RNA sequence: ACAGGUUUGG
RNA sequence: GCGGUCAUACGAUUAACCCAAAUUAAUAGAUCCACGGCGUAAAGAGUGUUUAAGAAAAAAAAUCACAAUAGAGUUAAAUUA
RNA sequence: GACCCAAACUGGGAUUAGAUACCCCACUAUGCCUAGCCCUAAACCCAAAUAGUUACAUAACAAAACUAUUCGCCAGAGUACUACUCGCAACUGCCUAAAACUCAAAGGACUUGGCGGUGCUUCACAUCCACCUAGAGGAGCCUGUUCUAUAAUCGAUAAACCCCGAUAGACCUUACCAACCCUUGCCAAUUCAGCCUAUAUACCGCCAUCUUCAGCAAACCCUAAAAAGGAACAAUAGUAAGCACAAUCAUAGCACAUAAAAACGUUAGGUCAAGGUGUAGCUUAUGGGUUGGAAAGAAAUGGGCUACAUUUUCUACAUAA
RNA sequence: CUGAUG
């Protein structure tokens, strides 16, 4: 993608190589933001349309106590929420994208609906993705099983640590008075 | 139409059921015919398990039946068979010993042979090509051949007879003529074959 | 509507006690077969549609399955698949896939250790098991369903049933199974009756085209028929009607082995011949073994003739023949 | 198109009663008759008298209770005494409702030379069955 | 020009 | 654009609006076209060269298989006297 | 000068109402060589030449949007590749090229329907053909229309009228006509009753047709704007109450079949004459009563019954006379 | 093949 040139290190005989210095520099901010929103009691939704790790993402969101969408994203889910989900529904406070493109190799619907609904979006972008609308892009690989598992475990430990430090802060809140 | 699509046709042949242990290919079919909860239609009043009836005679009687006078059609058929029997017996008793072994008195065999004799081989279909209908020679089916063979005889014996002559009296004569390959029904079949031979070159107009 | 149903259940219990009081039965043994029986008497509504009649049941059959609350007081949803639209169906699919992967890993480890202790527990033909229909799945999952997702769930259930089954997997796959009525069209055979020191006495009933025929058969007499007091030769002058009488007897080769007396009414000559044919065929089943009565029903003797004259329609001639339609 | 006893469907905002929401081909199937008598039997007589009396009761009650009648009347005829069941809106005070029922209970009796009963069931509003 | 009405089922 | 049977559009009445010793009509004026466009709406002229005239505002270049063109000679397939 | 072949024109032959066209045949100018003219093309890749850029940025479609130096053109549409000039071996020619007059439009692109004697797949189950049966159009009669004829109703009058309103006309019905009578004239009252007077192109009530077609549609949401559209199941922006369809119900058991049902709309479809009616018209009359007549067929036509026989006719009779 | 108009 044309918007991937600044996030690339080079080309190793046809295959583009993503640099890891900027990868880690973006991942630090992404993990900090997701940990802060999980600390402030924020709804976090792991979105990914990829028929290989959908079960891994559902199990990761279940172990995190956050919500997941790895299935066919309906049309008016985020925009027409008071008619798609229920009378009065609380929209997710963070959307984490484990695969930006769907099975048609086009940008996801939620990557535009979150920008339409003013919802922060963290997203793992490959060399063929479009990070223009993603709030926190992380230039990496989303097609290798260990690459997906590394990001899923990093976000798992981030949400776990955030909720645990929140419970500890409330424990001291109960002793301050 | 009151029968659903699941209703199957009944089997009247008693010999088909009397000896099932004589062949194994039929066993695998008749042991599962009833297992699938396959419903069977009611047997028609016209078709029964008698050995003195034939589907060809039943079809000819149904084609001769006007309106719904089936008793009248059956009377005409029985009187026709009796008339051909007596007309063959007269010639059996009037011929010598050499022709007695060649003359046939069984009415069913001569009826079937007359029908097979008037059965056409190929027919004509009107095909519209260039705004004009061409009579293309087409191979006929078995049911169409037998239906035409019966219909030609019935249509001839219904109109080309005198008012004083009765239906069985005319049909008995035309049956023997068709059995000996002399009747106008055989002439009509030959005319059909000659027209098909004259339009044999138009057989390329067919697409099936 | 969680509280409304709760109040309706209390009102229904009070109505049940009052109904048992006014009907005079013990309210303890008062069940639904007495509730509907008392409603049918107290409010005798004559209507053709059964759902329009007065009915008083427990509110859980009257009111449909209401969806439970999905989020707490703080707004956070309960289930982790709430933002998928179908949080029950997708959770069922997720559990099915999680058990499929568990069976896969356990069978891989068992093949690595070279042990085969599982069997084929998918063939449930003698039990008569089937899969759930879309309505049966829409009853379990309160939310609505579609066709493609139901076919995907069934195609995943067969994938799970095609693998070496575990212990807790069989009881999970069984709960989506339904047992199918009796797949047997075998008719009931009347036993041989003996009345007034008469041996081999049976009876049959037939009906075809507004013609009722009752035929009694004695298996000890000679071959002859007595209909309405007069013999069959004088009652059926036409050879076709007598051939209808010969049809069921010639099929069993019992021509000169049974005496029969029939009583036919209504219809015409061929309708009476077909009614007595069906009655004689249904009455001859007692004198014959089980293999030949099946050939009778496969030859068309034991089945009725539903071909009844259609009613003439207004504006037509013979219920099919239309009037002469003039184009201009 | 059939138009007898059929309220046409509007944009989806009109309130209709259970009797109006069903076509006339649903009588005795999903809904019943508004009147019950014996003149419409097989070997009975005096049917037209009951029809004209019923239509007079309808046209009389429509004017007697104006704007406050919820649905059509139920005219039961059982053993020389004729009962009229009505559904009335709570627009009139009971002081006037009792005056009206007491006036009609004797006017209809003296007009038809037969005992009449009049029963009123008052509803807060017209009961909606289909879309509203 | 601070512009408006006017082509067409639109 | 309105008038063929409820015309706020015609004629009259009531009422109302805007001007006002002026008000309308007609004709002249002032103003108004393009520092905009040229594939499909009007517009890239059928082609090349040159004169007049104009821009040279930072540096580079010129030329290669194949059916340009004009003459002279020849014919493999088909067809025909 | 050449001429194998093709072919304007032409002459025959087909088709057609006509065919001085498409189709077939023959043949000429011509296409061919030399020399001299003519200088026109949808001469279009409808995108000018020269050096560039991929910055800002999609009217629509199409070949994406643009810079700097220039040249040639463009001022509503028709008139008008026109008239009049100049020039040209062109003399039915080319180039350049107006005006009077008429109109408020002329145009380019697109959306949705409708249509297609356009391409391609799947179909027709009494339906198109391949095929079956019984009829109409021929005769007599019954009956309904169109016409002539009387003083003598009306409406329907393509599918969706024509034994239709009428499951029904000697008086009444009957609203038609000619003669005669009454005018607060059915009701408790009413400067009031009553009108079968006009308007079905004002209606309600009831129906016909597409139609056993499945679509109509409130509330939302999306589109680099939106006239409108909204789908990919290994799923790409769609959720959708409701009305239809379906299911159920009825033809006293199921199944089938039949019946019933069939939304929103099209035909300003039928009905002021079932009944009430908005508007416009009558009131000693377009209102209300009595008597008597409402023919007739020169003719055409629709639907039925009877037959035109031998599978017929008559008689007794269930069908063997 | 052919086959016009409102
Ligand atoms: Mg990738
Ligand atoms: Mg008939
Ligand atoms: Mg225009
Ligand atoms: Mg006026
Ligand atoms: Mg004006
Ligand atoms: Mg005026
Ligand atoms: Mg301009
Ligand atoms: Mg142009
Ligand atoms: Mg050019
Ligand atoms: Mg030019
Ligand atoms: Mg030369
Ligand atoms: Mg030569
Ligand atoms: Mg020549
Ligand atoms: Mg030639
Ligand atoms: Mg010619
Ligand atoms: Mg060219
Ligand atoms: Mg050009
Ligand atoms: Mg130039
Ligand atoms: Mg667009
Ligand atoms: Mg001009
Ligand atoms: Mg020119
Ligand atoms: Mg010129
Ligand atoms: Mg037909
Ligand atoms: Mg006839
Ligand atoms: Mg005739
Ligand atoms: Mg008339
Ligand atoms: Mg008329
Ligand atoms: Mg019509
Ligand atoms: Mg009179
Ligand atoms: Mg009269
Ligand atoms: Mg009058
Ligand atoms: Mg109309
Ligand atoms: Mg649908
Ligand atoms: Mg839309
Ligand atoms: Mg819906
Ligand atoms: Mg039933
Ligand atoms: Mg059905
Ligand atoms: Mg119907
Ligand atoms: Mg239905
Ligand atoms: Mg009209
Ligand atoms: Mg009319
Ligand atoms: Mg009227
Ligand atoms: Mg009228
Ligand atoms: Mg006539
Ligand atoms: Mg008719």
């Amino acid at each position: 993608h044309r918007f991937m040139e600044p996030y690339l290190f080079g080309s190793r005989l046809g295959q583009d190589i993503i640099d890891l210095e900027q990868t880690a520099a973006h991942l630090q901010l992404a993990l900090n933001f997701t940990a802060h929103v999980a600390y402030r009691e924020g709804i976090i939704l792991f979105v990914s349309r990829h028929r290989q790790f959908a079960h891994l993402i559902e199990t990761t969101a279940r172990d995190c106590g956050e919500y997941a969408h790895t299935r066919y994203f309906k049309g008016g889910l985020l925009t027409n929420a008071p008619l798609l989900l229920g009378p009065g529904v609380r929209l997710p406070d963070l959307i984490i994208f484990l695969h930006t493109l769907n099975n048609v190799f086009e940008p996801h619907v939620a990557v535009r609906d979150a920008a339409k609904m003013n919802i922060p979006t963290v997203g793992i972008v490959d060399t063929n993705c479009n990070p223009a609308l993603i709030t926190y892009p992380v230039p990496g690989n989303d097609d290798s099983p260990p690459a997906v598992r590394l990001f899923c475990r990093l976000f798992q430990v981030a949400i776990s640590r955030a909720k645990e430090k929140r419970r500890q802060v409330e424990a001291l809140y109960r002793l301050q008075g | 139409s009151r029968y659903g699509p699941e209703y199957k046709d009944p089997q009247i042949d008693k010999e088909y059921y009397r000896k099932p242990l004589a062949e194994q290919t039929e066993e695998e079919k008749y042991e599962r015919d009833f297992k699938k909860t396959q419903l069977i239609k009611a047997a028609p009043a016209t078709k029964t398990s008698s050995v003195f009836e034939d589907p060809v005679i039943s079809k000819f009687t149904n084609m001769m039946m006007k309106g719904g006078n089936k008793v009248l059609a059956r009377s005409l058929m029985t009187q026709t068979l009796e008339a051909v029997k007596r007309k063959q017996f007269a010639k059996y008793h009037a011929a010598s010993a050499e022709e007695q072994a060649t003359i046939e008195r069984n009415p069913y065999t001569i009826f079937h042979q007359a029908l097979k004799n008037c059965e056409p081989v190929i027919g004509l279909v009107p095909i519209l090509k260039g705004g004009h209908f061409y009579q293309v020679p087409v191979p006929l089916a078995d049911r169409r051949r037998r239906f035409l063979a019966m219909k030609w005889m019935i249509a001839e014996c219904r109109e080309k007879k005198h008012r004083r002559v009765l239906m069985p009296e005319k049909l008995s004569q035309e049956l023997l003529e068709a059995f000996h390959n002399q009747g106008p029904v055989i002439k009509r079949k030959h005319d059909m074959h000659k027209m098909a031979e004259a339009n044999r070159a138009l057989a390329h107009y067919r697409w099936w | 509507t969680v509280d409304f149903i709760k109040k309706q259940i209390e009102e229904f219990n009070i109505g049940k006690r009052h109904l048992a009081n006014m009907m005079g039965e013990d309210p303890e043994t008062f069940t639904q077969e007495d509730i509907d029986r008392a409603i049918a008497y107290l409010f005798p509504s004559g209507l053709f549609e059964k759902r329009a009649r007065p009915i008083m049941k427990h509110p859980e059959e009257i009111f449909p399955k209401q969806r439970a609350i999905q989020w707490g007081e703080d707004g956070r949803p309960f289930h982790f698949l709430f933002y998928t639209g179908k949080q029950s169906y997708y959770s069922l699919m997720h559990d099915t896939y999680g058990k499929l992967l568990d069976v896969e890993k356990h069978h891989n480890q068992l093949r690595a250790k070279d042990l085969l202790a599982e069997k084929t527990k998918i063939l449930k033909d003698p039990i008569g098991s089937r899969w759930l229909i879309k309505e049966e799945l829409e009853e379990m999952l309160v939310e609505k369903l579609s066709d493609q997702d139901y076919a995907q769930f069934i195609r995943l259930l067969e994938r799970l049933s095609a693998l070496p089954c575990g212990a807790t997997e069989e009881d999970f796959v069984n709960r989506f199974r339904r047992s199918i009525p009796i797949q047997s069209k075998k008719q009931l055979i009347e036993p041989l009756q003996y009345d007034e020191q008469g041996m081999a006495f049976s009876r049959g009933e037939g009906k075809r085209k507004t013609a009722k025929a009752e035929v009694v058969v004695y298996g000890q007499g000679s071959g002859r028929i007595d209909v309405n007091g007069v013999d069959y030769l004088l009652y059926f002058p036409v050879t076709q009607d007598r051939e209808q009488l010969m049809f069921p007897l010639h099929f069993l080769d019992r021509l000169g082995k049974h005496d029969m007396t029939c009583a036919v009414s209504g219809g015409g000559r061929s309708a009476q011949a077909g009614a007595v044919r069906l009655a004689m065929a249904r009455a001859l089943c007692s004198f014959v073994t089980e293999d030949e009565v099946e050939w009778m029903r496969q030859a068309g003797l034991l089945t009725a003739d539903p071909r009844v004259r259609e009613r003439k329609k207004p504006g037509q001639e013979g219920a099919r023949r239309k009037f002469t339609w003039k184009k201009r | 198109k059939n138009r007898a006893a059929r309220v046409r469907v509007s944009k989806g905002d009109k309130p209709v009663t259970y009797e109006e929401a069903h076509a006339p081909h649903y009588i005795a199937h999903r809904k019943g008759w508004l009147s019950l008598h014996t003149g419409n039997l097989d070997g009975e007589d005096h049917a037209a008298e009951r029809t004209v009396e019923d239509v007079f009761l309808r046209k009389f009650m429509l004017g007697t209770f104006p704007g406050c009648l919820a649905d059509q009347l139920v005219l039961k005829r059982r053993a020389n005494q004729l009962e009229i069941c009505a559904l009335v809106l709570r627009q009139l005070p009971p002081h006037k409702f009792y005056f009206l029922v007491g006036y009609s209970e004797t006017l209809l009796s003296h007009f038809y030379k037969c005992p009449v009963h009049l029963h009123l069931q008052t509803v807060p509003s017209k009961v909606v069955y289909k879309y509203i």
